[PDB]
C-alpha cells in the first residue's frame, strides 16, 4: 500500500513577496 | 380597481387620524386643542 | 498650503500603527540597514508624554513603537511573524495601554 | 506607491548628528540670545507649539475637580410633545392631501435635528466618571468589609478556643 | 411649535369621495360602454380592434407640382396596349 503519508509541512508563518504598487490612481 | 383602491385607503385613512386623534385627546388632554385645530388643518 | 512639520510627523506616527506599513518598511534593506530610520524612531519616543499624547488619534501605535524599540536589540528576522504576534498580543497590549490611560 | 516615501529629514541625522546635538543646541541657545533651516541639525530642536493652538487636518480643525437644567428638561418634554403632535398632524396630511406631505416632514426632522442639538450641551463623561467611581467605591468596600468580617471570625474562633482550653485545664 | 392658525388648507377637488362620473354629468358615455347592463346581463360581445366597425361596408376583410391628367393618360395609354 502506502508506506507512511507526507507530514503537513505548511508554512503559514511565511510572510510573501508580493510586489504592491499599482495602488495610485 | 384603482378607484375603490383610493376610497378604501381614504377610509382607513380617515379610521386611523380619528382613533388617533382620540387616544391623544385621552390620555394627553393638554394637547386636545391644537389637535381638533389639526382636524381642522386637514379637513 | 504647506503642512508644518508638526503634521508630518504626527501623521507619520498614526500611520505606524499599521501592520501591512510595517511590513513594508521592514521588506527593504536599507530601511533597517541605514541607521537614520532607527535614530528617527528614537526621537519619535518623546511623544508619550503631554500635551502631545493628547493630540494622537490611534494609541496603539504608541506600543507598536515601542515595540519597534524592542525590535533594535532583537535583531530582518521576526518579520514573517510580526502580523501573527501582534494579531495574538494584541488583547493584552490593549488592555496594558487601558491600564496606561483609562485608569 | 502604495506606501508614501518616509519623510526626507529622516535621513540627515547619524549617530554623529545625535552626539553632536548637545553642544549644536548650547551653540544655538547662545546665539539666539517659521524657523529657517539653515543647518541640518535644527529639525531635532523640539518643534515650537503654534501660537493659535489650533491644528488643521483633512480639512477639519482641532484645538478641574473630577482630576438651570430643568429648563432644558422641560424644553424636550414640550419638544417630544410638539413633535408627536407635528406627526399627527403630518400624518392626516398625508390622509388628506398626501401630495404637499414633504411640506411638513423635513418640518418635523428639524425638531428631531433639533433634540440631536439638545442632547449636544447635555454631552456624559462626567456621568461615566460617576458611574465607575461608584462601581469601584462599592466594590472596595465590600472587599473591605469581608476582610474585616473573616478576620473577626477567626478572632471569634480563637477566643472560643482559649476558653475550651481553658475548661480542659 | 408648526401649529400655524394662518395656515389652512381647502379639500382637494373634486373630492375623490364623491362620485367623480357624475360630478360633470358624465355617466352617458359611461352606461353606454358599460360592462353590464343595469340587471348584470351582458350588453354587447366584446371584442379587441376595430374591424367591425367596417363590416357594414362592402368587402371582404379576412385579414386586417403633380400632374393628374399627365398620370391619366399615361395609365390609359397603357391599358389600351
Amino acid at each position: 500500500p502506502s508506506y507512511s503519508p507526507t507530514s503537513p509541512s505548511y508554512s503559514p508563518t511565511s510572510p510573501s513577496y508580493s510586489p504592491t504598487s499599482p495602488s495610485y490612481s | 380597481r384603482s378607484n375603490q383602491y383610493q376610497r378604501g385607503k381614504m377610509h382607513g385613512l380617515k379610521q386611523l387620524r380619528d382613533s388617533l386623534a382620540d387616544k391623544i385627546v385621552d390620555e394627553f388632554p393638554e394637547l386636545k386643542e391644537p389637535v381638533e385645530d389639526i382636524i381642522k388643518r386637514t379637513s | 498650503p504647506l503642512p508644518t512639520r508638526f503634521e508630518v510627523e504626527l501623521e507619520f506616527i498614526q500611520s505606524l500603527a499599521n501592520i501591512q506599513y510595517v511590513t513594508y518598511l521592514l521588506t527593504q534593506q536599507q530601511i533597517w540597514k541605514s541607521p537614520n530610520f532607527k535614530n528617527y524612531l528614537k526621537y519619535l519616543e518623546y511623544w508619550c508624554n503631554p500635551p502631545y499624547s493628547q493630540c494622537i488619534v490611534y494609541p496603539n501605535c504608541l506600543f507598536i513603537l515601542k515595540l519597534l524599540n524592542g525590535f533594535m536589540e532583537s535583531a530582518l528576522e521576526g518579520l514573517d511573524e510580526l502580523p501573527k504576534i501582534i494579531q495574538l498580543q494584541g488583547p493584552q497590549w490593549m488592555n496594558e495601554m487601558v491600564e496606561r490611560w483609562a485608569n | 506607491s502604495l506606501y508614501p516615501p518616509p519623510p526626507p529629514y529622516v535621513k540627515f541625522f547619524t549617530q554623529s548628528n545625535l552626539e553632536k546635538l548637545p553642544k549644536y543646541k548650547e551653540k544655538k541657545a547662545a546665539s539666539a540670545k517659521e524657523e529657517e533651516i539653515t543647518c541640518a541639525l535644527d529639525y531635532l530642536i523640539p518643534p515650537p507649539m503654534p501660537k493659535n493652538q489650533q491644528y488643521r487636518a483633512f480639512g477639519s480643525i482641532w484645538q478641574e475637580n473630577e482630576s438651570n437644567y430643568q429648563y432644558k428638561i422641560q424644553e424636550l418634554r414640550k419638544l417630544l410633545k410638539s413633535l408627536l403632535l407635528n406627526y399627527l398632524e403630518l400624518i392626516g396630511v398625508l390622509s388628506i392631501n398626501p401630495d404637499m406631505y414633504e411640506r411638513k416632514v423635513e418640518n418635523i426632522r428639524t425638531i428631531l435635528v433639533n433634540i440631536h442639538h439638545l442632547l449636544n450641551e447635555y454631552r456624559q463623561s462626567r456621568e461615566s466618571l460617576i458611574m465607575l467611581l461608584e462601581e469601584q467605591l462599592e466594590y472596595k468596600r465590600g472587599e473591605i468589609r469581608e476582610i474585616e468580617q473573616v478576620c473577626k471570625q477567626v478572632h471569634d474562633k480563637l477566643t472560643s478556643i482559649q476558653d475550651t482550653l481553658r475548661t480542659g485545664s | 411649535y408648526y401649529v400655524d392658525p394662518e395656515t389652512t388648507y381647502t379639500y382637494q377637488q373634486p373630492n375623490p369621495l364623491q362620485d367623480l362620473i357624475s360630478v360633470y354629468g358624465l355617466d352617458d358615455i359611461s352606461r353606454q360602454v358599460a360592462r353590464t347592463n343595469l340587471d348584470g346581463t351582458k350588453a354587447v360581445k366584446l371584442r379587441k380592434s376595430y374591424k367591425n366597425q367596417i363590416a357594414d361596408l362592402s368587402g371582404k376583410f379576412s385579414t386586417i407640382n403633380f400632374d393628374w391628367d399627365l398620370c391619366s393618360s399615361v395609365l390609359s395609354q397603357f391599358e389600351r396596349s
